[PDB]
């Protein structure tokens, strides 16, 4: 009975324990934030080739 | 050094921004009427989109705007008829030779504001002496053309077209609004008819005359 000694958590259940979370990278909040500021480029800019400007406040000709 | 064109492209970059005024767009107003810019609509596009999103409006800049729409023989009725906001709340803050380029303005555009020609109607009785007969007649034009039929100030403004007698353009204004109105009063018209030999500057006041002679079916003159 030498089992009975060794320690009965096992090495899976301290990487488990350990690494519980699948930890955040630094970047997918760069790259999550820019392609949705992009849409806030898209839209709003007034260099864009889409701009809502003449979509909500159309011209006056 | 004399440019008009390139003093076009001047005034296109200054409402073509983001935060202009009330001062900014009134004299961009006045000045395209000056050099005559009926050419160019967009420029006078661009100059009434900023005239509805000015927010502040003293009463110097409302009826210098609002004298360069009519003159200028611009119309675009949602933007003009929203000037009647600053209006009625700078009607009290309003000089008489000023009220009567807004009234005249706001009510030639067709501008259904029972409020505004209430109160400035009720301005212009008030103090009737205060009036010269080119503003009493302007105010005319404004409460006929803008729906009411404000018989109160015909009256009032008949008084005074006996006592003083007015200009030819003051009088062919005064003509046409009582055309519109529909009164044939013949106190007031043959004291108004009597201005129009006197030599006549505009072709526009003698046709206009023309025209409330025969709406009310007068005689010739």
């Amino acid at each position: 009975d030498r089992v009975l000694s060794l320690p009965a958590v096992s090495k899976n259940q301290v990487l488990e324990n350990v690494f519980h979370t699948a930890p955040k990278a630094p970047v997918e909040h760069l790259e999550k934030m820019v392609s949705a500021n992009s849409k806030v480029y898209d839209a709003l800019n007034l260099q864009s080739k889409r701009v809502l400007i003449w979509q909500v406040k159309p011209a006056l000709f | 050094e004399n440019d008009v064109p390139a003093i076009l492209k001047e005034i296109d970059s200054l409402v073509s921004r983001e935060a202009v005024s009330a001062k900014e767009v009134s004299d961009a107003a006045v000045a395209l009427t000056y050099l005559q810019v009926k050419a160019n609509r967009r420029l006078w596009g661009k100059v009434l989109e900023k005239a509805g999103a000015a927010q502040d409006y003293d009463a110097a800049s409302l009826t210098n705007l609002l004298w360069a729409i009519n003159t200028g023989g611009v119309e675009h009725f949602k933007t003009v008829a929203e000037l009647a906001g600053p209006a009625v709340s700078l009607l009290p803050s309003l000089s008489p030779v000023q009220l009567s380029i807004v009234v005249e303005a706001l009510g030639g555009a067709g501008v259904k504001n029972y409020e505004l020609y209430n109160k400035a109607s009720a301005v212009v009785v008030s103090k009737i002496g205060e009036f010269k007969p080119a503003e009493i007649a302007r105010v005319l034009y404004g409460v006929a053309f803008g729906g009411v039929n404000d018989v109160a100030l015909a009256k009032a403004a008949g008084k005074v077209f006996a006592s003083t007698e007015v200009d030819s353009r003051t009088a062919a204004q005064a003509l046409y609004a009582l055309a519109k109105l529909g009164r044939a009063d013949k106190a007031t018209v043959d004291a108004l008819l009597k201005s129009f030999k006197k030599g006549t500057e505009s072709a526009s006041d003698a046709a206009a005359a023309s025209f409330a002679l025969g709406s009310l079916s007068f005689k010739a003159e």
